[PDB]
């Protein structure tokens, strides 16, 4: 039993919770339906479990690529928008709350990785990854580094292995096919190939971690990095005078990162569904309901065209839309599991030179492939 | 209070240190177990106690079958061979653990506790613990335990076995009189003859797990039935010489002494069931044994060993033709040297004898204070 | 106090008030339990006298309801697919089918207007520019009303969505009819449209599409709702339900060259991790424990905190940094061995070695659990034991393997048998390290050399694809505690 | 060699020993006073903050406390304490009847008790939310999102213990117990009078384990806790961790608090573990 | 090795269980200890041991100091008072402990255990573990391990205090035959009179901790120290009676009983400082008591208590006007009913006196086994 007269929310810790609980009190100002936002630990393991029975919040918020799953058991209803509110959002944040070709989620924030560098360091940062040799070799003679970033997650390395021509899973039009993946072929081979040359000619470690990597440039040990919005706080704490910039480009063509949108799905279990819609088009997906959220927690990028287009005033978020743009949704099927792992361990194995390149990759596909 | 018990067997499996003993011990009786170092006689008691089962058997406690009862509805208290002492509680706390659980009565309980340590001269350690006690002074308070009890049965395993002569005599008082004073039923078992002889309305002497005789202690001193609680009961043990019977009458036996004088002497002893020249055993008690002066037959050896014990002096003789060395005991401080010829006289009507299988030839010769 | 026969009879209230309470509204599982269980308690309390009982019982009623249900549950659903897809029950599945809704006309944006106490619904056609107007009307349960192609605006002001709201209820149950003649129901707060059910199911159990003509009947053979034409059928839908699956998914184990390909070799290893960690765990805990009561030791009860520590601080946190720490190139571990020694190990990328990396981490882990264990269990040994010991001529070292540890060993055997079943299958520190990492190469099914048996066993379950695997794991970890249980006898 | 020279060399290669093993401490104590969130840094945090703790506590650094951690730790307490007791009373009298009293199919019930707790922690949240959803509706406050039913969950938890307290019972002297019999003791007076006392440093073994393993619980515990204000240390803090990032400042902060109570009750808890309590009482 | 106490004392905080003892135990000696129970027996032994601490003063053994040294290392083998028995060890094993410990070789380590365990009659017991063993079994068994190590130094607290009769006899002989075999220094506890006398080389009385006197058994037995060394050491106690000094001469001093006998006697005694007038004690032992007819000082009174012990009997007897009973014993059964009327002859060569402080004054009486 999901209550009547309400609507419960569930959000991640990371999220400005706050900020919402004063857009469900707008909203209850406007309809007597009072708005009850939870944060709960590890909600996005605890849905599948509650919403099975016929429970849990009527509304979730999370990433996309989880929401693919929660539809394929069931758990998650077909929203309905018209043509005039899919208007308002960026046209590629539909594509990634689409399962079956049905609409399953709402687009709210749109989060992908970005070149971050120290303005003292590096005033003007590269265009492409070809020039990072040459500015790594000045920058060893004053004891620094060009490039820093995590190297052991195949997420951080994906822009630059996908950018020549890799890719998760391709995209027909509203679905995926799972037996095509481009982790095996002259693209990804190229970008990783590219990689583990940065660690042979001795620029970058080759187990270099996030933590590890994340350190060095708030000290200003090393000129750049490639990190997402979530990590921006913690340089302002350092005081490093540092931009977010568009991705470096490879073989001509630019990086592409995975892209994270965050969603709000409706349950199949709530009978509230015409309430909840309402308050995520109308309330929440408004200028001034998002800058509620935002102006608790950051939000970044967001989908809606009008409030992006008025935080993209400050270069990081304007950055970190145009590497989304140019970057690749991240596959809302379960076959990721299998990406996720054999990936990272083509990317160990190259880096640790356990394994060449193209049989790191070719392994990797097998892996996910039968 | 009565305690009997009947063919009750005790086996550890294949190991049996009780087969089928019967014992009739009555109501305000003081009765005593005597017996060697691993006999069973702690078993008896923890028997009687209900924290050993009987394996073939019946034991009965007022008139009342006790085998399947649990040893806390038997009226049975028990001042442990060990000590089981509560060794987390106080001497206080250990003497009044019984009646404080159930009838819980402090005027009463911090009374007798009081009363009972007084007797035991452990007034001044009430506080302690048992690990800040001495081993003597934890014996007393596993009695004071059970006198500050008072059950209807006492059991008493060893319980002046280290204590000091002094007061192991002023125990020994305070036992006497409490059992006349409550006229209860008590099991004693003692090591020190001394206790056994002077405590006992009637004294058990048990043998590898068989009762060996039974009765008063007079009656176990001057008559044994056997070769073995002869030699059991008596401060140093008897002495055993290898005999020759020669003729027989109804009242008497004349036997043959083993020493090239080849001696012969009429023993006023029982006859029945035996043989000219058969093999018998004399015994004669260290104590009986006469000065040379006095007595007809003299028996001459060399001296081996002499212990002085200031009230007298032991004299160990080896006599010719007798394997066993013969102990002599004689009154006051005796000067005598290792290797010195030693002459004893030998007192007929004293003399005990006992056939192959032991059995000792009832003494006929009537000896006071035997009924 | 004098009689429990009050009591007793008071608690046989209860249990009925509260079972046969149970029995009714459908929680028949949760009545039978409650009866079983009372019943064995109230039995051990009463005339028969089970006085032995009652100290185990209220023990094993804990153990029985929070540890043994879990394990019937789990091995239950073993027998079945329940998993991502297959998540939910047939019930609950038909339930979302028979919700699925399907737009076959057009939105129309409603409004809500008073007339006098009645009330005056409007559409507005988002092309051809038409609006339209019903009559008056009142709520409450099922109508439909007429509309009239309108020109004019209705007298008074639109209602506020308080308004809308506060009767969706009743606007729900209300279809609207337009003047050329399609129904049109509410579909939102602000729009009426023809938004009509997906499915109809028939009293067979057959569901039908309402917009294709495609029949479907439940395949309990695989769980879904399978399509059918005049039997199979080549088309399934999602959600999927849980259904009886028996032996499969435990056969499934015994068949896959691949899956059972690195199975034999990470069981060696974890044997052997799990075995040298109770060793190194046990003998660094007992020689602890020993030195904190040496009594000449200075300052032991400051020793004694410090050493628990480990302990005091969650291991998540631990683990991660500990990671840090055996950084191959970058940390501290590898800052100080490239400093005074020579060498700079390979912590991840060798095999070997990262399996000593694992060793020396839970060893820091979980030592302070034996020497705590130790610490009481040491008391047990009486002191002129250890007098006995130095009369003899003895110690300390001669105490040791001749008093102290033959003398805690055997109730300790229990403690570390039981710490090996703990560490076969310690899933969090391996993860939390390596994946299994290095790669074992060659494998087709994701395995590395740090793997334990349950590490890849939750990888070809949950990971690889196709979705979290319930049914899977919940076969796979009978059959490991089957494994572990007939090893454990031995 | 001697006996001085083993002393000395035993404070020398245990400072060594604590050393090596307080190290990774010393770490999660460094990045909770480091500034911002960063898992590695300084030995001497490169720049101390204060703002964690002054966060892990009432204090606010504009801008305020996010979360009650405070109460995060007297739920702590509440929950791993009373549950401890609970776990200790069961496990310990279910010991006293496998020890010292004689009953049909014992030994083969202690196998199972240790077996049937041999099982992988797999699906058995799926079970546990079913019962607790079952229970609330009949027996409140032993339910669903209530500390009655995170206590009563670790309950089962006692197979382990119940056989090392058995073998510990089994040490004593089983003259004692007889001694207490003929005084007239039930064997519940001579368990709880007689008994208990003399098993007590084993009794402290495992309060403070179960202390311990309740204190650092979070399955279970967020599995069962809705409400934030009902939250234990262990759930309260796993709010810091996110799929990107962590914030380790507030999170090594809370990872050092839960130490608190920990050494608090292990301290404590040496009163109860000392030798020679059974010296004196038995000859032999 | 010449172990030897100065100045020792042991304090529980309060409680002085040990008062600067002075001891010098020679090479190859064979000492016993007696004293009341709670005297502190034990406390020196362990003292020696190591395994009590001294609180003030010195303990040496041999050309060692060895307060400040682990027992371990002092090279001493001790038979507990309790048992102290390996409980996870059987009989065999328990005896070839120490041994197996300090030494080696399985063949010589066998054949020293089954010639141990023959004569303590353990030999059947040998697979036997100790929790199932009697209470005197296991006190062979620790006499066992001690005896088996064969240590440089034996000590023994009260070995064989749970024994039959017969069988306390046969280890004493036991005990003896080691003691002349290895000539190893012995320090032996014991209660049981006649194991003190026979057995020991010399003798040290105890009391309330302080030492109250040391000598060879005859030595303490006929000249006492003082009244409590000649109450404590005897079968049945000395019995005493208040006396009135009426005179004093060179070498014996005149005494009268305070009842209506009105009989004055002289006593070979020091007499060197000695009060006229002042309360002393009259020591005489009831072995030392003489039939009435035989003796001219006549002591009558009534019987009290008879106790039959077989060998002999003991009677006890209230004198008209005195606090406590006088013991007597004669050889044989002797036929006395309670309440019947006793006489017995007072001895004054076999009489001790005592001072108001309790010291002795010695006997110039010549005494066989004593000399000088
Ligand atoms: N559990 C057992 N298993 C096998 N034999 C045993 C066991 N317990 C005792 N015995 C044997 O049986 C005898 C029991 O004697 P118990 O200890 O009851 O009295 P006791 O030997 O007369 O006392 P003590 O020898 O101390 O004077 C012992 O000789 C012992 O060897
Ligand atoms: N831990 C302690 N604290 C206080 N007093 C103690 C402690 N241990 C022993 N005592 C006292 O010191 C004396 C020790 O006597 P110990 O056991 O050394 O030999 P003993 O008394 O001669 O032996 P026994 O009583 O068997 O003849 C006792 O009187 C006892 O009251
Ligand atoms: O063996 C390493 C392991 O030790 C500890 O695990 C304990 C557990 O905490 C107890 O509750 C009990 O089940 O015994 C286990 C030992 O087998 C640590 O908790 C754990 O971190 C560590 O890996």
């Amino acid at each position: 039993k999901i209550e009547e007269g309400k609507l419960v929310i569930w959000i991640n810790g990371d999220k400005g919770y706050n900020g919402l609980a004063e857009v469900g009190k707008k909203f209850e100002k406007d309809t007597g339906i009072k708005v009850t936002v939870e944060h709960p630990d590890k909600l996005e393991e605890k849905f599948p479990q509650v919403a099975a029975t016929g429970d849990g919040p009527d509304i979730i918020f999370w990433a996309h690529d989880r929401f693919g799953g929660y539809a394929q058991s069931g758990l998650l209803a077909e929203i309905t928008p018209d043509k005039a509110f899919q208007d308002k959002l960026y046209p590629f944040t539909w594509d990634a709350v689409r399962y079956n070709g049905k609409l399953i989620a709402y687009p709210i924030a749109v989060e992908a990785l970005s070149l971050i560098y120290n303005k003292d360091l590096l005033p003007n940062p590269p265009k492409t990854w070809e020039e990072i040799p040459a500015l790594d070799k000045e920058l060893k003679a004053k004891g620094k580094s060009a490039l820093m970033f995590n190297l052991q997650e195949p997420y951080f390395t994906w822009p630059l292995i996908a950018a020549d021509g890799g890719y998760a899973f391709k995209y027909e039009n509203g679905k995926y096919d799972i037996k095509d993946v481009g982790v095996d072929n002259a693209g990804a081979k190229a970008g990783l190939t590219f990689l583990v040359d940065l660690i042979k000619n001795k620029h970058m470690n080759a187990d270099t971690d996030y933590s590890i990597a994340e350190a060095a440039f708030n000290k200003g040990e090393t000129a750049m990095t490639i990190n997402g919005p979530w990590a921006w706080s913690n340089i302002d704490t350092s005081k490093v005078n540092y931009g977010v910039t568009v991705l470096p480009t490879f073989k001509g063509q630019p990086s592409k990162p995975f892209v994270g949108v965050l969603s709000a799905g409706i349950n199949a279990a709530s009978p509230n569904k015409e309430l909840a819609k309402e308050f995520l088009e109308n309330y929440l997906l408004t200028d001034e309901g998002l800058e509620a959220v935002n102006k608790d927690k950051p939000l970044g990028a967001v989908a809606l065209k009008s409030y992006e287009e008025e935080l993209a005033k400050d270069p990081r978020i304007a950055a970190t839309m145009e590497n989304a743009q140019k970057g690749e949704i991240m596959p809302n099927i379960p076959q990721m599991s299998a990406f996720w792992y054999a990936v990272r361990t083509a990317v160990i194995n190259a880096a640790s030179g356990r394994q060449t390149v193209d049989e790191a990759l070719k392994d990797a596909q097998t892996r996910i492939t039968k | 209070a009565s305690v009997q018990l009947q063919n009750v067997t005790k086996a550890w499996g294949e190991v049996v240190v009780s087969k089928d003993i019967n014992l009739d011990i009555h109501e305000g009786e003081f009765v005593v177990f005597v017996g060697p170092s691993g006999c069973g006689k702690s078993t008896l008691l923890r028997m009687i106690a209900g924290l050993e089962t009987i394996t073939s058997g019946d034991l009965f406690i007022g008139e009342k079958r006790m085998n399947d009862t649990p040893p806390a509805e038997r009226g049975v208290g028990m001042v442990f061979q060990s000590y089981a002492l509560y060794p987390h509680l106080s001497v206080a706390e250990n003497m009044s653990f019984g009646l404080k659980l159930a009838g819980a009565k402090k005027e009463v309980i911090n009374q007798r506790v009081n009363q009972v340590a007084e007797v035991l001269q452990l007034a001044h350690l009430l506080d302690r613990k048992p690990k800040a006690l001495s081993g003597g002074q934890r014996q007393r308070v596993a009695i004071g335990r059970t006198l500050v009890a008072e059950p209807s049965v006492f059991l008493l395993d060893q319980p002046l076995s280290n204590l000091d002569a002094a007061l192991r005599v002023q125990m020994r008082i305070e036992i006497s009189r409490l059992h006349k004073r409550l006229g209860r039923t008590m099991i004693y078992v003692t090591h020190d003859q001394v206790e056994a002889m002077t405590l006992a309305d009637k004294i058990v002497v048990l043998d590898a797990g068989r009762v060996a005789q039974v009765g008063k202690p007079l009656e176990l001193y001057h008559y044994p039935a056997d070769r073995f609680v002869a030699g059991f009961i008596g401060s140093p043990k008897m002495n055993f010489l290898p005999v020759k019977v020669t003729a027989t009458a109804i009242d008497q036996v004349q036997v043959e002494l083993p020493m090239p004088n080849r001696q012969q002497v009429w023993l006023p002893v029982e006859s029945r069931d035996v043989q000219v020249g058969a093999n018998m055993s004399l015994g004669i008690r260290p104590e009986h044994l006469l000065p040379s002066d006095i007595a007809d037959v003299i028996l001459e050896g060399e001296v081996q060993v002499v212990e002085q014990l200031g009230n007298e002096t032991q004299i160990h003789i080896q006599i010719p033709s007798i394997r066993q060395n013969l102990v002599y005991r004689q009154n006051d401080v005796v000067l005598v040297e290792e290797g010195a010829t030693f002459a004893i006289g030998l007192p007929p009507e004293r003399c005990h004898l006992f056939r192959e299988d032991g059995t000792a030839c009832r003494r006929l010769h009537k000896e006071p204070g035997v009924a | 106090d004098a009689l429990k026969w009050s009591v007793l009879g008071l608690l046989g209230l209860l249990v009925g008030y509260l079972v046969v309470l149970m029995y009714a509204q459908g929680e028949y599982l949760f009545a039978i339990t409650t009866l079983i269980l009372s019943s064995a308690g109230l039995y051990i309390f009463a005339n028969r006298k089970a006085y032995a009982w009652r100290y185990v019982y209220p023990g094993m009623a804990g153990m029985g309801l929070f540890v043994l249900f879990p394990l019937v549950c789990t091995i239950a659903i073993a027998f079945t697919n329940y998993s991502s897809t297959n998540q939910l029950t047939f019930e609950r599945a038909q339930e979302v089918l028979l919700d699925r809704s399907w737009q076959a006309g057009k939105t129309y944006n409603f409004g809500l207007y008073p007339a006098g106490d009645e009330w005056q619904l409007a559409l507005s056609d988002g092309e051809t520019g038409k609006n339209y107007l019903s009559d008056a009307f009142k709520f409450g349960g099922e109508q439909k009303l007429q509309l009239k192609e309108t020109t004019a605006q209705p007298e008074g002001e639109r209602a506020n969505l308080r308004v809308i709201t506060q009767n969706r209820q009743a606007l729900s149950d209300i279809t609207a009819i337009l003047p050329d003649g399609n129904k049109v129901m509410m579909s939102s707060l602000r729009q009426f449209s023809g938004t009509q059910p997906l499915y109809t199911l028939d009293g067979d159990g057959t569901l039908t599409n309402n917009q294709s003509g495609v029949k479907y009947r439940p395949n309990n053979q695989i769980g879904f709702y399978q399509s059918i034409t005049a039997n199979w059928g080549d088309e399934k839908l999602s959600p999927g339900y849980t259904v009886t699956t028996g032996w499969k998914n435990f056969t499934r184990v015994f068949t896959d060259e691949g899956i059972q390909k690195p199975f034999l070799a990470i069981f060696v290893w974890t044997v052997v991790f799990s075995l040298i960690t109770v060793f190194l765990t046990v003998a660094v805990g007992m020689v602890l424990a020993c030195l904190v009561q040496w009594e000449a030791l200075r300052g032991k009860a400051v020793y004694r905190v410090l050493l628990i520590l480990p302990y005091a601080v969650p291991s998540f946190i631990s683990i991660l940094i500990f990671k840090g720490l055996f950084n191959q190139s970058f940390g501290e571990i590898n800052m100080m061995l490239s400093a005074l020694f020579g060498v700079k190990p390979a912590w991840f990328s060798d095999p070997t070695t990262a399996r000593t990396m694992l060793i020396i981490v839970n060893t820091w882990l979980g030592y302070p659990y034996m020497m705590i264990l130790c610490m009481g269990l040491l008391k047990a040994i009486p002191d002129d034991l250890y007098e006995a010991s130095a009369m003899d001529g003895a110690g300390p070292f001669q105490n040791f393997f001749k008093i102290t540890l033959p003398l805690l060993i055997k109730p300790l055997t229990p403690l570390m048998i039981a710490s090996f079943a703990f560490n076969f299958n310690n899933f969090v520190l391996i993860q939390l390290l390596t994946n299994g990492g290095p790669d074992r190469l060659g494998t087709t099914t994701p395995a590395g050399y740090t793997d334990l048996l349950v590490n890849y066993t939750y990888r070809i379950a949950f990971e690889g694809g196709g979705g979290q695997d319930f049914g899977l794991a919940a076969a796979i970890a009978t059959l490991i505690f089957l494994l572990v249980g007939a090893l454990a006898i031995v | 060699k001697s006996q001085k020279a083993r002393l000395f060399i035993t404070h020398l290669l245990l400072l060594l020993f604590i050393a090596a093993i307080m190290f990774p401490l010393l770490m999660v104590v460094a990045i909770s006073l480091r500034q911002g969130n960063f898992a590695t840094g300084s030995l001497i945090p490169e720049q101390i903050s204060w703002d964690h703790w002054k966060l892990a506590l009432g204090f606010s650094v504009i801008t305020p406390p996010p979360f009650p951690v405070l109460l995060w730790l007297w739920n702590s307490v509440k929950v791993a304490g009373i549950s401890a007791i609970g776990i200790v009373a069961l496990s310990t009298t279910c010991a006293y009847a496998f020890a010292r009293m004689r009953f049909p199919g014992k030994a083969t019930l202690l196998k199972g008790m240790l077996i049937f707790q041999m099982f992988p922690a797999v699906l058995s949240l799926v079970a546990l939310y079913a019962l607790f959803d079952r229970l609330g509706e009949y027996i409140p406050f032993i339910g669903l999102n209530t500390h009655g039913g995170v206590i009563f969950a670790y309950l089962g938890g006692i197979a382990l213990h119940v056989w090392t307290i058995k073998g510990y019972f089994e040490t004593i002297d089983s003259s004692l117990e007889e001694a207490a019999a003929l005084d007239g003791a039930t064997p519940w007076q001579a368990f709880r009078l007689v008994l208990l006392p003399l098993s007590v440093p084993i009794l402290a073994v495992v309060f403070i384990l179960s202390f311990i393993a309740a204190i650092t619980e979070v399955p279970v515990a967020s599995l069962l806790l809705r409400d934030v204000n009902s939250y234990t240390l262990a759930v309260g803090m796993q709010q810091y961790l996110n799929p990107q990032n962590y914030l380790w400042g507030d999170f090594a902060a809370a990872a050092v608090m839960s130490a608190l109570p920990i050494t608090i009750v292990f301290l404590l808890a040496q009163r109860w573990l000392v030798n020679g309590l059974t010296a004196g009482g038995v000859k032999g």
